[PDB]
RNA sequence: AGAUUUGAGUAUCGUAAGAGGACUCCCUUAACUUAAGCAUAUCAAUAAGGGAAGGAAGAAAAAAUAACAAUGAUUUCUUAAGUAAUGGCGAAUGAAAAAGAAAAAGACCAAGUUGAUA
RNA sequence: UGGAAGUAUAAAUCGAAAAGGUGAUAGUAUUCAUCAAAGUCUAAAUAUUACAGGAAAACUGAUAGCAAAGAAGUACUGUGAA
RNA sequence: GAUUCACGCAGUGUUAACGUGCAAAUUACUUGUCAUAUUUGAGUAUAGGGGCGAAAGACUCAUCGAACUAUCUAGUAGCUGG
RNA sequence: UGAAACUGUCCUUAGUGCAGAUCUUGGUGGUAGUAGCAAAUACUAAGAAGAGGAAAAAAACAUCUUAGAACUGAAGAGGAGAAAGGUUCCUAAACAACAUUACUUGGAUUAGGGUGAAUCGAUCCUAAAUUACAGAUGGAAAUCCUUAAGAAA
RNA sequence: GGGAACGGGCUUGAUUGGAACGGCGGGGAAAGAAGACCCUGUUGAGCUUGACUCUAAUUUAUCAUGUGACACUCAUUUCGUUAAAUGUUA
RNA sequence: AAUAAAAUAUUACUUUGGAUAGUUUAGUUUCCUGGGCGAUGAAGAACGCAAUGAAUUGCGAUAAGUGAUAGGAACAAUAAAAUGUGAAUAUCCAAAAUUUGAAUGCUUGAAAGUAUACUAAGGUAUAUAUGAUAUUCAAUAUCCA
């Protein structure tokens, strides 16, 4: 909604903030396992239920 | 980092106070410089004045705390901040000398019949 | 088997009362000194329809016995009642209708 | 059941599993109790007698012509054997009133 | 209808975030968390649920402080 | 452990949908849930009489 | 007016709360199950619900056993013993003394007495 | 409750004492034996699959062993408990 | 709490379409109804031997002649399969 | 072929031998290049961009502009809000996957940008109703009471 | 034909060229579902009823000590108020 | 009668798939030592903090870390700056410790807020129950002039 708590808002965005890849450079590390993000959603693809 | 403790602690209460606002305020430029695309030299500079600032903080609140307990040493009711480190139990168990104390009749049943040293022949 | 309507209704959850756009309770007013020994006089100021109720509602305004103000009251209204009547309560009452008495 | 054998009486009917006490622990009481007789032995050091003890018969006619030890001795042995009650308990004596 | 068609008017929650367990558990109408079990003073735990007991429980989190007092 | 492969509120769906009888892993959203439960046979189910320690 | 009694507000110094509950002490009248049915019984101080604790807890110093050539607080282990007993005397349930060991330790209140009483 | 003409607890009524309780077949009588209730504390020997720190193993070896050998109670499902 | 048409809504018939569908109940035409016992949103109240029901054992989150979920529980099976 | 462990004999031990359990988990065939990608009237010409209309008509060609031809027909396929969603908004680069052909398009990929209130709302007031201290009740959890029970409000 | 009494397979015959496209609805006792009709379990559940055994609610009797010889109030019950002239004299 | 396109059969190579073999910073069980939380604000939850981070880890406006004590030359994916005038690293220590949560001035839905007192802002304190002491009271409740 437009409307909403000032609390709840701060939370969307840190969802917003959360939905982002690996950094490349994070991906040259030694020992790197971690390529993708597999806690990523999309809004037409899960919704993320708050 | 670079502030030399040893530097810190030749300033006085007034020179503390003034450095820490100098600090302040050039951490607040350099914070200004990364955005607007600053040189990786003045990056690298803005991690050095962070961490003097939370080292010129160390020494300001150590020494002020310091002062603290020498003021309530000896003072009957002591800030609950300044006494000795205790888990909650610990505060609520008797006195070492509150748990061996003795009745008067016990006392002296103790005093002149005590566990005599003695061994057995065989 | 399951719980007949009588028992349903003993609770009271859908079975209240619809009492939101009542007057208010119907009553006499608090017998004091000036009742039990003397009259009281109220104005009959309006004639209402209380929802729920078949019988009109008057409200009747007694100045007061013994501090200044006013003594706001609901009777039932009687038969025969009109809006500006003075009606007496108390023990001294006459004998007329709309009059309250022992 | 089937052929010849005695009736079966078996009260695993209840939960077992739950009232199942395992003895892996008998190995380390042994070195637990052995550990705590040594230290037992110094600081009441010497004489970490089990108190003297008196010879009494055992109960019933089934034991009463077998001697053990019992606990404590009684006011009138004491006195008898001229040992003060009060001084008794200090030197390793046990005493029943 | 009471299948693909009735369930268009569903806009309307019962359920929010709780202030106590973070989960949205808290029941709006009925002012209580349906996890933590919120305004009750205890933590909501249940023997027939172990395995939400290990799933929010001590040691489940930061212990930011029972960390220093144990290893003291 | 005594609670190895028992963890689960796993039901047998019954006959009449085209699966064997043997007790499934109950809710949705996973590839765990549906699957095959408690049974000796199954994939992460207990065991033969599992070995107790006494 | 003064002497008390009881009940309040405020200030000061403290105390309880919540987490955890494997082991510990309790409350509450489950059922599936077994009895080849089932209704007492069994499952069973069992599950779930509820309260309270500690590094251990509980218990502990005889209004106790016994009938002996007598023992002697409590706890725990071995044996007694699937025994005595209970039970649609069916299915089933079911101890304790004696005896052998680990460890051992006994102390106070009340009441009584002393009152230039403290 | 094994406690069987009542082993223990509780409730309703009743209710002691110039003491008395027990000796498990109810009753009364006389002996005998042994204790002396209706307040409190008490170390040690004992238990432990919480949790933490260690050591072992005729245990499992990636469909096995904990559900989890990787950011596992995670991804994902449900309004929610789950 | 008259008769009708329209916006809407329903579901009389085709026992039409579809029936591994647009759809775990929809589509088309025909028909009916289309404001006072009317339609509808949000807030709120009522909970499982319970609720709510102009009453069909109807509805209570695709679950109802007793919801969902977890524990007792690997319930028992003289019966079927290996 | 494979590159770091393994075998023979005697005893001991067992989570010890599979074709079946609508068995469990995973992988894979025939069906089969098959059924289908047929509601919502509809597209065409020139030009541009692009690797992407070629050619013995391979008869069909996504995006943008212009021209033609059309549809929803103002109780709209128009212009805005409440709930719900949560960045899907705007721009640029880029098209591996996704939208039952393809896509240079996109609600998709990557990176940035964007939400400005004394006057609009929330905040404030009360409605149906809801929940506290003390009190009443309950073995317990907890229930009741909402101004009545209170030296409270 | 016989066979579990209605074979694609077995016996004896009729007969046969390999790969298939469009249709079609005879067969595959075609697919969907551990028959829902019937019966058997010493398997259930909903509902009914002087089926057996119980139970909430209701009801009756006894016990639970207010005074004075029916009368009173003093516990107790149900109320009303801003606890706002109650009772006896004047 | 005839062809071997399809079909079938075996081997080699390749492919789809991930069995088998070798391996293990992970589990399971038994035992030993403790069993050391909280109004001095716990467990849990939320948010935030790295030069380039989304998760995770560590930390709390002094932020992937500050002081002190040990420790002695690294880190790295890339670039910086610092460094024997002391880099990493370790800790029952010191300082500091956001919003909540028993949550405790009042309110709290996803709520933004707000009162008083002490020391414009900032910081403290103010829930309920309860023990002790002090002080101010109330009730002719008992005496009592």
């Amino acid at each position: 909604t437009g409307h909403k708590g000032f609390s709840y808002k701060l939370k969307l965005g840190k969802k917003i903030h959360q939905n982002r890849g690996v950094p490349q450079w994070f991906r040259m590390k030694t020992g790197n396992t971690i390529n993708y993000n597999f806690k990523r959603r999309h809004w037409n693809r899960r919704k993320m239920g708050m | 980092a670079s502030l030399k403790i040893s530097a810190i602690k030749a300033m006085s209460k007034n020179d503390m106070n003034a450095k820490l606002i100098e600090l302040k305020g050039e951490l607040a430029n350099l914070r200004t410089a990364k955005v607007t695309g600053g040189a990786p030299s003045k990056i690298s500079r803005l991690r050095v004045v962070k961490k003097d600032i939370a080292r010129l903080l160390t020494v300001m609140n150590t020494q002020r705390m310091e002062a603290l307990r020498k003021y309530y040493k000896q003072a009957k009711y002591v800030p609950k901040e300044l006494r000795p480190k205790t888990t909650r139990k610990e505060r609520r168990q008797l006195t070492k000398a509150q748990l061996n104390l003795k009745t008067v009749k016990a006392a002296k049943k103790a005093q002149h019949f005590p566990a005599r040293k003695f061994f057995v022949l065989a | 088997g399951r719980r007949t309507l009588s028992q349903r209704k003993g609770r009271g959850s859908i079975f209240k009362s619809r009492s939101h756009h009542k007057l208010g309770v119907a009553q006499h007013r608090a017998i004091d000194f000036f009742e039990r020994h003397s009259t009281v006089r109220g104005l009959v100021k309006s004639i209402e329809h209380d929802p729920g109720r078949g019988a009109p509602l008057a409200r009747v305004v007694f100045r007061n016995p013994r501090q200044y103000g006013l003594d706001k009251e609901l009777f039932i209204c009687a038969e025969g009642l009109y809006s500006g009547q003075y009606i007496y309560c108390g023990s001294k009452a006459s004998l007329h209708i709309g009059n309250v008495l022992p | 059941m089937k052929h010849n054998q005695a009736v079966s009486n078996i009260h695993f009917c209840k939960d077992w599993r739950s009232k199942v006490h395992t003895w892996f622990k008998q190995p380390f009481r042994k070195i637990r109790r052995h550990q705590t007789r040594v230290e037992k032995a110094k600081a009441v050091f010497p004489a970490t007698i089990k108190s003297l003890k008196p010879s009494v018969h055992c109960m019933n006619q089934r034991f009463n012509y077998k001697l053990r030890l019992g606990r404590g001795f009684t006011l009138k042995e004491l006195r008898a054997a001229k040992i003060d009650k009060n001084l008794a308990r200090t030197i390793g004596i046990a005493v029943d009133p | 209808t009471k299948g693909t068609s009735c369930r268009g008017t569903r806009h309307n929650k019962t359920h929010i975030l709780c202030k106590r367990c973070g989960k949205r558990s808290w029941h709006l109408q009925k002012q209580r968390c349906a996890s933590c079990g919120y305004p009750d003073a205890k933590m909501r735990q249940y023997a027939w649920g172990y395995k939400a007991l290990r799933r929010r429980t001590q040691g489940t989190g930061r212990m930011r402080h029972l960390k220093i007092a144990l290893k003291r | 452990s005594t609670e190895a492969g028992k963890q689960h509120s796993a039901i047998s769906w019954g006959t009449g949908r085209a699966v064997a009888r043997i007790p499934r892993i109950s809710g949705s959203g996973s590839g765990r849930n549906g699957q095959g439960a408690f049974g000796n046979m199954t994939r992460k189910g207990h065991m033969f009489s599992p070995l107790k320690n006494f």
